[PDB]
């Protein structure tokens, strides 16, 4: 089943890498 | 204490947002795609620089270990709050201090993820320590730490 | 606290001892090879079972994230000491309670690693908290923890 | 330069996986 915690953490980590 | 199975899955999810073709490697084209989706405008030479910093095997692309190394360097020393605040602003587009459900849906849509209203609400719930239905800066920070 | 760059490199080193052809995937043949080198005798069905427990993408081989998941499960709950003691015994071949330089060289040779006397001495030094020139059980444990 | 700590940790982790 969709794991919202994993989904949000993955998106946050991606956004951190995508930062200067 | 020990790297956990769930931590690994979180990293794998992040890797998959870049590796959209699921071939197991992140190219400069894929890096660029994600970054522009998040409102950034890296140049080609800047994308090359990012890959070269961690391209241990010199093959010009990023594999899983090299991606983890990129992450580990990013997450190392964040006390200035400069980087975290930059990432929060990606989500808090109106600058009001709270990531709304609508704002989270904007970012997930930009990242190419199809999600229902219920799924995105569950994401908010995961971060929403104070129960107000929105994610503040401290809640965002805690999602990386926690 | 955060997965570190050095932790990643340690995991990558372990992955490379299995992935001897450096193609980025561990096959059942490679799993078997390492295990037999370490005095084990897994059956084919046992090797398949190991891969199936973590083969998220169903491709019949182990990639980096799947390898990390295998590790994370192994390292999870080791308080019985059964597993750690089994690994220590691989190195402490004469059962005397201490991993000697010669014993470490035996295992590294079995794993296919070419090392000098100086390199292996440096390995002992890394684990050898009490300075006696050999690695005891508690020192071995601390190498995984530490 | 050869990193003995990484080398020994990698070998220990491999041996743990190679256990029952
Ligand atoms: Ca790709
Ligand atoms: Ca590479
Ligand atoms: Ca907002
Ligand atoms: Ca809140
Ligand atoms: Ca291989
Ligand atoms: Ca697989
Ligand atoms: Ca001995
Ligand atoms: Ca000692």
């Amino acid at each position: 089943s969709f794991n919202a915690r994993r989904k949000l953490k993955g998106a946050i980590l991606t956004t951190m890498l995508a930062t200067a | 204490d020990q790297l956990t199975e769930e931590q690994i899955a979180e990293f794998k999810e992040a890797f998959s947002l870049f590796d959209k073709d699921g071939d197991g490697t992140i190219t400069t084209k894929e890096l660029g795609t994600v970054m522009r989706s998040l409102g950034q405008n890296p140049t080609e030479a800047e994308l090359q620089d990012m890959i070269n910093e961690v391209d241990a095997d010199g093959n010009g692309t990023i594999d899983f270990p090299e991606f983890l190394t990129m992450m580990a360097r990013k997450m190392k020393d964040t006390d200035s709050e400069e980087e975290i605040r930059e990432a929060f602003r990606v989500f808090d587009k109106d600058g009001n201090g709270y990531i709304s459900a609508a704002e989270l849906r904007h970012v997930m849509t930009n990242l190419g993820e199809k999600l229902t209203d219920e799924e995105v609400d569950e994401m908010i719930r995961e971060a929403d320590i104070d129960g107000d239905g929105q994610v503040n800066y401290e809640e965002f920070v805690q999602m990386m730490t926690a």
